């Protein structure tokens, strides 16, 4: 998980400083979140009583953990990126 | 990931997942959610990173402007705990 | 003239010492979580008989990326709070490494210990855990701060030891 | 640039003075670190430097050393690296500071920090010197600073591959017993001595036999050596010149003792030495008995203290080596000691006596301290039974011969109560007829007027003791028993003291423990009992404190298990007892313990409650209950644990009932309004989430009729509870109580269907919390399927803002759709949405929402930050349309299945709105799914 952060980097942010640690904990955070959303999506799956974790379970879940405007904008590019994948 | 030019790739993120066992199968489109959503808030991180750095006048990047920007951000740090 | 004592808070991040300075300033339970970063210098006075009691609370960072030259804030002080969380033992653990810093900084300062979020239903760690405080001539005090369980107690057995007025009550 | 200037405002107590100073300087020192370095190591070596300016520059370097000193810190950093010469110069300055008995101790301690965190990566092998100048210092010097430095390494730094593999670990414990050994050596360098050894006696308590020939060689080697120069140690006599010192040496001597025995395989620490180490460890207790006749003096308040501090670890390792065999000249030594120690201070004995509180929270064991007085008792409970005939038998005799000695007669009182808490029972030769002597001498105490408050309230504790140990010894214990607890009882409502009353209600308590007081003393004393033990609780609780109304509930709960049956029930008990746990309770609201304690004793009042009585407990219990609500009105209702406890034992009141049909109205009248001014007037959600549901189990377990005066009362707690004064967590609470309302009126709620519908939709479109808004949503779902046509028309004619309702509420409802999760909620919602698409009315077809979504341009991510001027944009697609997509789409993830088929076969028969364009408007796998189905 290193060239697809520091390329997303350098697009987002022509100008910038960066040392190893400074992607070491954000490697940290978003392995966090990916953890994180793996507890809640497995919850709301057993709680549902489907064996196959899908859409709407991760739509479920982002939504009930990320609240404001984030969660829409993160659907919303989820969604974008689905169909863009789909077809 | 290069199907569109996506950033992160599938493979890492889909063993990833397979490795806990959260589910009997997975879906087609969790991959490529998730993948978008981490890649997002990744970006939501660096780029209030990126203006804590501008806002430190430095275009360099070190942690502590990172807990600068975690800390202003009031939702970023209900979410981040 | 109203003396005035420099007070230190410390203890392990997310244990409520912001809340319970903003809950004396005030008297309103906060309740969403904000790390504290650095130090904030809160004022505090108590209207009590045999003249006034000022207070000077240096709420410190619980967090050890938020705590910037943490331990040069205890040069001058007075008297020091150590409060932890109940509900996780960690907090309790870390305990004695806030005792040993305090130690260091400032030798034999009274230190009041207080056990903070007791109106929560289950408790991790009970009152028999509490080896430590019992062999360093310590004070217990089992504290909230969604309720006002013994909230004002701790900063009256502080001034009392600071006035030497063992008869010294808040009003 | 100024280092001086910067460290005088570094510590100001303003915040702007503080923040800049300390970002000038960090940033000053990310470039060129080893001029600030230089500099800060230079004020603290300067002598003419104030004090506290000296101590943050050593703890600021402490922090400063973890970013630049080197890499392999985790907080280090690159910006700037120290030079190898600058290291060098530190190193000589800390090691300087801290070794010269000419600085002060603050200095030491903060050069000591430092050198431990330098010590983090660099010791042992990238600083060498470091471990020779120490060496040097405490091998031919005796340096005590240099010896605590050692210590604070060995705490921190040192771990087991650098003890055992490297050569710390060996080098320290020579270093160590040449000291020891060395009788040249002042006395207060071997008390910093021993300290060292207990440090290094935590590397090898890790052992749980290590795996390593080397390493238990060495370990045992070791073990053997300090042990047999322990004991050299404690022969040797210094006299009466520093007798503080010397219990400080005796201290951390025995200190060490019972880490040796209780961290270590008994093969180290042979049988025959805990023997020879028993000898003089009882002995040492005589001397420091004899020690208090020079501390009877009074000259330093300390050595009182520290008489208590050392022999508090004698009495520990007695503890340790207790299965060890006493002799009976032995015997005697230890309970003359112990009585001399556990003997009360007159300021102990003026705090009691004064301000009773205190010793109910010490009697109790709630209190915080420890003193040598409960060191005696984990050494007197953790004997065997063969040590504990010959403990009980001395002592029983001592008492008999120290009845007239009241100075030291509440010592072998208080041994005799520790005794009798041991598991073990006492059999011997005569404890029949030394049983007998000690209850006539026990007896006797409670008898006589003489007896200090003190001596008398720990007879009166003891005397339960005494009787539960022996309840198979003593052949007529019931009649025993009885006239004891009665004697106990008349003494304290005589006696004007809160310190015999409060001991006495604790001896209640250990009387209920180990006899049943219903057997014994039968049914009309046990009742003259409950009503003797609550005029002793009226007494005492005018006068309580924070732990001593937690013990008053607890000897409360007691006689309320004690209350008789059903056809010999006493009201004027039971409406005392109500009384009494809430006049305490409501005392001290925000007391935890006593709110947790008061649930147990308001269950077991409650769990009697018949229909017959039923009338009876309306009003003894409902009054009351109003009482915290008006006592609780003052405060605007903020949070407190009795608050929400009353609430929640307000439910179980209206759950407990016959179950012929709805409650009486008496519990209506007197509840309805406290209630309802509770859900108003009130901002704080838990409380709230209380009342509610205690409120809705009221309206639905009520009369119609009666109730029909007041719903329009309700309907202002509705407009209030979906208003935005309340936050979004009590919102969802509303649910239920709505079910509940509409089930009992769904007749007359008519006129007030418009109100509330357009309060849920402005709550719903109001609010953005998912579990909110979804617990809205199925409220709304649930009138749609009541009435799907006037919410429709309502819909249509109410407007928010400048726009139709029915558009955004609509909307929201798609959009929640697919993210809804409760299955109930799920096929609610599913039936609701095939309900409204029956109705096919043509204001919905006008309508049209934004399902879809169309990707942007560009390949951006879109945030927050750019989000105003780079919005999301959405397609127009009809209601119609949407839903069919919506239902295809679930199809094709897969109960709710079998009734979205019904529906599906349903439309198919009437194929209404043009059912077969939109499908021939489907997506191929949209129509493959849809023919699959029908
Ligand atoms: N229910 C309850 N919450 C409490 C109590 N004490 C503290 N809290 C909560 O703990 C948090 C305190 O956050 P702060 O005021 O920043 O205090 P802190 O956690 O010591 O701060 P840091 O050390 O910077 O993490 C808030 O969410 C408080 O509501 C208590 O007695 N009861
Ligand atoms: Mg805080």
């Amino acid at each position: 998980y290193s060239s697809y952060i520091y390329k997303v980097l350098k697009q987002t942010h022509p100008d910038t400083g960066i040392s190893q640690k400074s992607m070491s904990i954000l490697n940290s955070f978003v392995n966090d979140i990916f953890e994180r959303i793996a507890t809640e999506a497995s919850k709301l799956a057993a709680y549902n009583k489907k064996s196959t974790i899908s859409a709407r379970e991760i739509q479920t879940a982002v939504r009930l953990i990320l609240p404001g405007e984030l969660a829409k904008h993160a659907v919303s590019e989820g969604t974008r990126a689905v169909t863009k994948y789909s077809s | 990931s290069a199907k569109a030019g996506l950033t992160f790739p599938v493979g890492r993120v889909h063993r990833l997942l397979r490795r806990g066992n959260y589910a009997q199968r997975i879906g087609s489109g969790a991959p490529v959610y998730l993948t978008a959503v981490l890649e997002y808030l990744a970006a939501e991180i660096l780029e209030l990173a990126g203006n804590a750095a501008r806002d430190n006048k430095k275009t360099r990047i070190i942690p502590r402007h990172l807990q600068l920007a975690i800390r202003n951000d009031d939702e970023l740090n209900k979410l981040l705990g | 003239e109203v003396p005035t004592f420099k007070l230190v808070l410390v203890g392990d991040g997310g244990t409520g010492k912001t809340t319970f300075v903003k809950r004396h300033l005030t008297g309103e339970f906060e309740k969403k979580y904000i790390a504290t970063i650095g130090v904030e210098v809160h004022p505090l006075s108590f209207y009590t008989n045999f003249g006034e009691i000022k207070f000077d609370v240096w709420d410190t960072a619980g967090l050890e990326k938020f705590g910037g030259l943490r331990d040069g804030y205890y040069i001058n002080a007075q008297c020091a709070i150590i409060m932890f969380d109940v509900t996780s033992r960690i907090t309790y653990k870390n305990v004695p490494n806030w005792h040993r810093d305090l130690v260091r900084v400032c030798e034999n300062i009274p230190i009041v210990l207080c056990g903070n979020k007791v109106d929560v239903k289950e408790r991790k760690v009970k009152a028999k855990t509490i080896t430590f405080h019992r062999k360093k001539n310590l004070q217990y005090y089992d504290i909230s701060a969604k309720s006002n369980y013994n909230f004002e107690k701790p900063f009256l057995w502080l001034a009392r030891k600071l006035a030497g007025n063992p008869q010294l009550e808040f009003v | 640039m100024d280092i001086n200037e910067l460290i005088i405002g570094a510590q100001s107590a303003d915040k702007h003075t503080r923040e800049v100073a300390e970002t000038q300087l960090l940033q000053w020192c990310d470039s060129d670190a080893s001029q600030v370095f230089k500099a800060l190591a230079n004020v603290a070596l300067q002598h003419e430097a104030s004090l506290e300016s000296r101590q943050f520059a050593l703890l600021s370097l402490r922090k400063l050393i973890t970013m630049y000193w080197s890499p392999g810190f985790e907080s280090y950093r690159s910006t700037s690296n120290v030079e190898i010469d600058v290291k060098d110069f530190i190193r000589e300055v800390l090691l300087k500071l801290c070794l010269n008995d000419n600085e002060n101790t603050k200095i030491k301690n903060g050069a000591s920090y430092c050198i431990v965190q330098i010590s983090a990566v660099d010791f042992p092998d990238q600083w060498p010197q470091l471990l020779t100048v120490i060496y040097d210092a405490i091998s031919h010097q005796h340096s005590l600073n240099a010896m605590s430095l050692l210590n604070e390494i060995y705490d921190d730094v040192v771990s087991e591959e650098m003890f055992f593999e490297g050569g710390i670990g060996l080098a320290t414990m020579e270093i160590v017993f040449k000291v020891l050994n060395t009788e040249t050596s002042t006395l207060i360098a071997k008390i910093a001595a021993l300290k060292l050894l207990k440090a290094c006696l935590l590397q090898m308590s890790s052992h749980n036999e290590y795996d390593e020939a080397s390493r238990k060689s060495f370990v045992s080697q070791c073990l053997a050596t300090s042990l047999q120069i322990l004991g050299q140690l404690l022969t040797l006599n210094f006299g009466n010149v520093d007798v503080i010192s010397q219990l400080k040496f005796k201290s951390i001597i025995y200190e060490n003792l019972v880490f040796i025995k209780n961290d270590f395989s008994r093969k180290h620490f042979s049988s025959e030495l805990q023997k020879q180490f028993k000898i003089m460890a009882i002995q040492d207790l005589e001397n420091v008995t004899h020690i208090n006749a020079n501390v009877e003096t009074t000259e330093s308040e300390p050595l009182l203290e520290t008489v208590h501090d050392c022999s508090i670890y004698i009495v520990e390792f007695l503890t340790s080596v207790c299965t060890l065999q006493f002799s009976v000249e032995e015997m005697n030594k230890i309970i003359t000691s112990l009585t001399i120690l556990c003997q009360l201070s007159s300021e102990t004995r003026e705090i009691w006596t004064s301000d009773f509180n205190t010793f109910v929270s010490k009697e109790t064991g709630l209190a915080a301290s420890y003193n040598v007085r409960d060191q005696a008792n984990e050494f007197f409970t953790s004997l065997p039974n063969p040590q504990l005939s010959l403990i009980f038998k001395v002592v029983s005799n001592d008492i008999e011969h120290s009845t007239c000695n009241y100075s030291t007669l509440e010592s072998l009182l208080y041994l005799l109560q520790c005794i009798l808490l041991n598991d073990d029972e006492i059999t011997g030769e005569n404890i029949d007829q030394s049983l007998q002597i000690l209850i006539k001498t026990l007896e006797n105490i409670l008898v006589s007027q003489e007896i200090p408050e003190l001596i008398l309230a720990r007879a009166i504790l003891t005397i339960p003791r005494v009787l539960d140990k022996f309840i198979d010894a003593l052949p007529d214990i019931k009649p025993l028993t009885s006239a004891f607890l009665a004697k106990s009882l008349n003494l304290a409502l005589k006696s004007d003291k809160e310190l015999i009353k409060s001991a006495t209600l604790i001896a209640f308590t250990y009387y209920c423990y180990f006899a049943e007081l219903d057997s014994v003393l039968g049914p009309e004393v046990c009742s003259e009992t409950q009503e003797k033990v609550i005029r002793i609780i009226n007494q005492v609780s005018s006068d309580a404190e924070e732990d001593t109304n937690g013990a008053l509930m607890e000897v409360l709960s007691q006689v309320i298990s004690y209350n008789p049956k059903e056809p010999h029930s006493r009201k004027e008990i039971l409406q005392a007892e109500f009384h009494l746990v809430f006049t305490i309770s409501s005392e001290d609201p925000a007391n935890v313990q006593v709110v947790v304690q008061s649930q147990e004793c308001l269950e077991k009042l409650l769990d009697n409650i018949n229909m017959d009585n039923y009338k009876n407990y309306i009003e003894l219990c409902l009054p009351s209950f109003i009482n915290v609500l008006d006592s609780n009105n003052a405060n605007n209702y903020r949070y407190s644990p009795l608050l929400s406890l009353v609430l929640e034992f307000i439910t179980v009141f209206l759950k407990k009932k016959p179950n012929d049909g709805f409650l009486p109205d008496e519990i209506n009248q007197y509840l309805f309004e406290p209630l309802a001014k509770v859900l108003a007037f009130s901002t704080e959600d838990e409380t709230l989430q209380l009342a509610t549901e205690a409120f809705s189990y009221l309206i639905f377990n009520t009369d119609t009729r009666a109730m029909e005066p007041r719903l329009m009362d309700i309907m202002k707690v509705l407009e209030r509870l979906l208003s935005l004064e309340v936050s979004d967590s009590a919102a969802m609470n509303v649910g239920p109580l709505v079910v509940a309302i509409f089930t009992r009126f769904s007749k007359e709620i008519q006129p007030l269907i418009g109100r509330i519908l357009e309060a849920v939709v402005v709550r719903l479109i109001k609010t953005q919390n998912i579990s909110t808004e979804q617990n809205l949503l199925s409220v709304l779902c649930f009138l749609t399927c009541n009435d799907p046509k006037q919410t429709v028309d309502f819909l249509s004619s109410f407007q928010i803002d400048n726009t139709d309702a029915l558009t955004l509420v609509m909307r929201k409802w798609i959009e929640a759709f697919e993210v809804i999760r409760g299955e109930k909620r799920i096929k609610e919602n599913i039936v609701a949405l095939s309900n409204l698409f029956f109705l096919n009315d043509k204001r919905l077809q006008k309508v049209v929402v934004n399902g879809n979504l169309i990707p942007y341009e560009g390949d951006l991510i879109i945030t927050r930050s750019m989000a105003k001027k780079m919005p999301d944009r959405y397609v127009q697609v009809p209601l119609y349309t949407k839903i069919i997509k919506l239902f295809v789409s679930e199809l094709s993830f897969q109960s709710v299945v079998q009734l979205l088929v019904r529906f599906f076969k349903e439309v198919a028969s009437k194929d209404v709105s043009g059912f077969h364009c939109i499908y021939e408007t489907l997506s191929d796998s949209e129509r493959k799914v849809l023919s699959e189905a029908l």
